[PDB]
C-alpha cells in the first residue's frame, strides 16, 4: 500500500462494488476511511449520530458502501438501498477430526448391544454342555468353549457346530466393518441445528456481550430460543466475550467444548481462513442483510438502488461472494480432509 | 418477498418502515412458524435427525442369534431320545 | 397481476409473496424484505434401511 | 463331529481338502461383506450442490418457465452453468 | 500345541481368553489390512488433465510467459478457468 495511491490503495468486497455502481451510473468516486471507526451509533443522551451514519445525515459523506446492517432507527434519518447480501446468526465450532483414539473406539467394530449380546450365547452353550453330558463342568465346558465348541452323545455333537457358525458370522462381522472405518471416517458429529445445541450443557456456548447478536434472544418469544437466552444469563463463567475477535479465539482453545454464535458473513468467512478449523453448521437463526445508505431526498438514492436489482439478476453479486470468500480463499482444510 | 405499493402513495414510507418493526421485534419469524411448523402436519418430521452411524447394526447380527438358539432348542429335544435308548 | 392492480389502481397495496425484481422496481416501490429464501434442493430422503 | 472342528490314512485327505474348501468360503463371505459395508460408509449422496452436479444417476431439472429456470442460464459460476449445461441437454425432459 | 489349537478350570480359562485376544489382532490385522489395499485402488494414477487440478497436493503450473500461459488466462472452459485461478495465486510461484 505505500507503493500505491488513490482508490488502488485498498481491495476486498466493497471496493469492486462501489466500481460497479459507478460504472451504471457514471461518476467518479473517492474512498475515505471513516474517522472514529465505529458505525451505525447513536447516544441515549445527546442524539448524536457518529461514524458512517452520522457522515451522510450532517453532510460530511455523499454514500455509503460496506457491510451495514438494516435497521429501523436508521431508516428514519437515510435511505436504505435493498440488500445485497443476506445472512443470518449462525453457528461457528472446530471441524473435529477424530481422529478418536481410545477404549470406546475398540468396540466400535461391533456395536454395543452385540458386545454385551454374544456372552448370552457364551454362557448359553456353556450351560448346554452341563445337560449333554458343577465346578468341574463348567470348568469342562469353558474348556469345551475355547476349543470351539468328551462329547459322545449326538445332542452335544450339535451343540458345537451350531456356536461354531454362530461365532463365524460374528467374527467375519467384526472384521468386515472394522475395515469400514479405517477406509472411510466420516466422522461424523457434531448435530448441525441449533436446537440440539441447546438441549446439553457439556459444550458451552455464547455471543458477543454488546450487539445485535445478544439482543435477538433476550426478547425473542420462540420456544426453542428462549431457553438458549435463561441459559446464557444463568450461566457461569462468562459465556460472553468482549470483542468478535475473542470469541473466535475462544472457539479454537477449547477442545471443541465450546460454540459461538454470529453472523453467517463472518462464519462463511472464518471457514475458508486458517487454521481452518471453523465450519458452520445448520441454517442460520433469523433473516438479515446488509445494503447500501444514500441521504434522504438525494440524487443518488433511486438510481443507485435500480442498480443494484441489475447486479443480482446479471449474477453479479454471487459471482463476486464466490470471489472474496472461496476463490481467494487460504483453505487448506479441502486439501487436508482429502489426502 | 415484499410489499408493493404505488409510486408516490401516500401508504408508501409508513408500510416500509413498519415492516422492520415486525422484523426486530420477532413478529415476522413467529408469524413463520406458526403456518409453516407450528400448524404443520409433519411437526415431528422435523426434529429426529439422521446421522451416519459408527457401530455395525445389531438386526444382521439378530440374524445368527435367531439360527443358534434354534439349533440349541434342536439339540435338547435329540438329548431326551438318545437318553432313553 | 397484482403489480397490475397497483399502476392501474383496481387496489392500493398488494401484499403476498411478491419476488422483488428489477423490472417491477421500475414501476412500484417495493418494501424491505421480510422474508429471505432462495432456490434449493428437494430430495426423498431414504427411506433405504432394510 | 468332525465338521464343527475342521474336517487317518485315507481320511486324512478327506478332512484335509474339506478343511481347504471351507477355508475359501469363509474367506469369501468375509471379503464379499466387507465390501458392502464400505460403500453405504462412503455416502452420501452428501447435500450440496456439486454433489448433485457431480453424479447424474439422481436426475435433476427445475420448472420449465420461471425466474428458477432462467437462473442457470446465465448464471456465470463454474458450478451452476455445468448444472444448466446438463439439464439444457438432459433427455427425458428433467 | 495348545498356543496353535486356539488356547483344569485355571488353564481352560486360560484357554478361553488368549483366543479372544488373538481374534481380535487377526481381524485387526485382516481389517487394517484391507484398508492399504483399497488405499491404492484409489490412485489416480495417472489421471486426465482436468483431475489434476481437483487437487492441490501435487502443484502445477507453466511457463512465465508464452502461448501456453495465455490459453489458460482467456479459456473460458470451466476447467480451464479452475486450473488458470489456482496457477495465478498458487504461493509460491509456481
Ligand atoms: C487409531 N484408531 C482409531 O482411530 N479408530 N479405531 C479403529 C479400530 C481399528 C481396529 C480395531 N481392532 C479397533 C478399532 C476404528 C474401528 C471402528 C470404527 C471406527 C474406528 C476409527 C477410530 C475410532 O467403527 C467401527 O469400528
Amino acid at each position: 500500500h505505500e507503493m500505491l495511491e488513490g482508490n488502488e490503495r485498498y481491495e476486498g468486497y466493497c471496493v469492486d462494488l462501489a466500481a460497479e455502481i459507478a460504472k451504471h451510473c457514471g461518476f467518479k468516486y473517492k474512498l475515505t476511511i471513516v474517522g472514529d471507526g465505529k458505525y451505525g451509533a447513536r447516544d441515549a443522551d445527546t442524539k448524536i449520530w457518529n461514524g458512517m451514519v452520522g457522515e451522510l445525515v450532517y453532510g460530511k459523506a455523499d454514500i455509503a458502501i460496506a457491510p451495514l446492517t438494516i435497521t429501523l432507527v436508521r431508516e428514519e434519518v437515510i435511505d436504505f438501498s435493498k440488500p445485497f447480501m443476506s445472512l443470518g446468526i449462525s453457528i461457528m465450532i472446530k471441524k473435529p477430526q477424530k481422529s478418536k483414539p481410545g477404549v470406546f473406539s475398540f468396540l466400535d467394530p461391533l456395536a454395543y448391544e452385540i458386545w454385551m449380546c454374544i456372552v448370552f450365547a457364551y454362557i448359553g452353550v456353556s450351560v448346554v454342555l452341563f445337560l449333554v453330558s458343577i465346578f468341574n463342568s463348567l470348568w469342562f465346558s469353558l474348556g469345551a468353549f475355547m476349543q470351539q465348541g468328551s462329547p459322545r452323545s449326538l445332542s452335544g455333537r450339535i451343540v458345537g457346530g451350531v456356536w461354531w457358525f454362530f461365532t463365524l458370522i460374528i467374527i467375519s462381522s467384526y472384521t468386515a466393518n472394522l475395515a469400514a472405518f479405517l477406509t472411510v471416517e466420516r466422522m461424523v458429529s457434531p448435530i448441525e441445528s441449533a436446537e440440539d445445541l441447546s438441549k446439553q450443557t457439556e459444550i458451552a456456548y455464547g455471543t458477543l456481550d454488546s450487539g445485535s447478536t445478544k439482543e435477538f434472544f433476550r426478547r425473542s418469544k420462540i420456544a426453542v430460543f428462549d431457553k438458549m437466552w435463561t441459559y446464557m444469563r444463568s450461566a457461569e463463567p462468562s459465556v460472553f466475550v468482549r470483542t468478535t475477535a475473542e470469541g473466535v479465539a475462544r472457539v479454537r482453545k477449547s477442545k471443541g467444548k465450546y460454540a459461538y454464535l454470529l453472523e453467517s458473513t463472518m462464519n462463511e468467512y472464518i471457514e475458508q481462513r486458517k487454521p481452518c478449523d471453523t465450519m458452520k453448521v445448520g441454517g442460520n437463526l433469523d433473516s438479515k442483510g446488509y445494503g447500501i445508505a444514500t441521504p434522504k431526498g438525494s440524487s443518488l438514492g433511486t438510481p443507485v438502488n435500480l442498480a443494484v436489482l441489475k447486479l443480482s439478476e446479471q449474477g453479479v453479486l454471487d459471482k463476486l461472494k464466490n470471489k472474496w470468500w472461496y476463490d481467494k480463499g487460504e483453505c487448506g482444510a479441502k486439501d487436508s480432509g482429502s489426502k | 418477498y415484499g410489499i408493493a405499493t404505488p409510486k408516490g402513495s401516500s401508504l408508501g414510507t409508513p408500510v416500509n418502515l413498519a415492516v422492520l418493526k415486525l422484523s426486530e421485534q420477532g413478529v415476522l419469524d413467529k408469524l413463520k412458524n406458526k403456518w409453516w411448523y407450528d400448524k404443520g402436519e409433519c411437526g415431528a418430521k422435523d426434529s429426529g435427525s439422521k446421522e451416519k452411524t459408527s457401530a455395525l447394526s445389531l438386526s444382521n447380527v439378530a440374524g445368527v442369534f435367531y439360527i443358534l438358539v434354534g439349533g440349541l432348542g434342536l439339540a435338547m429335544l435329540v438329548a431326551l431320545i438318545e437318553f432313553c435308548y
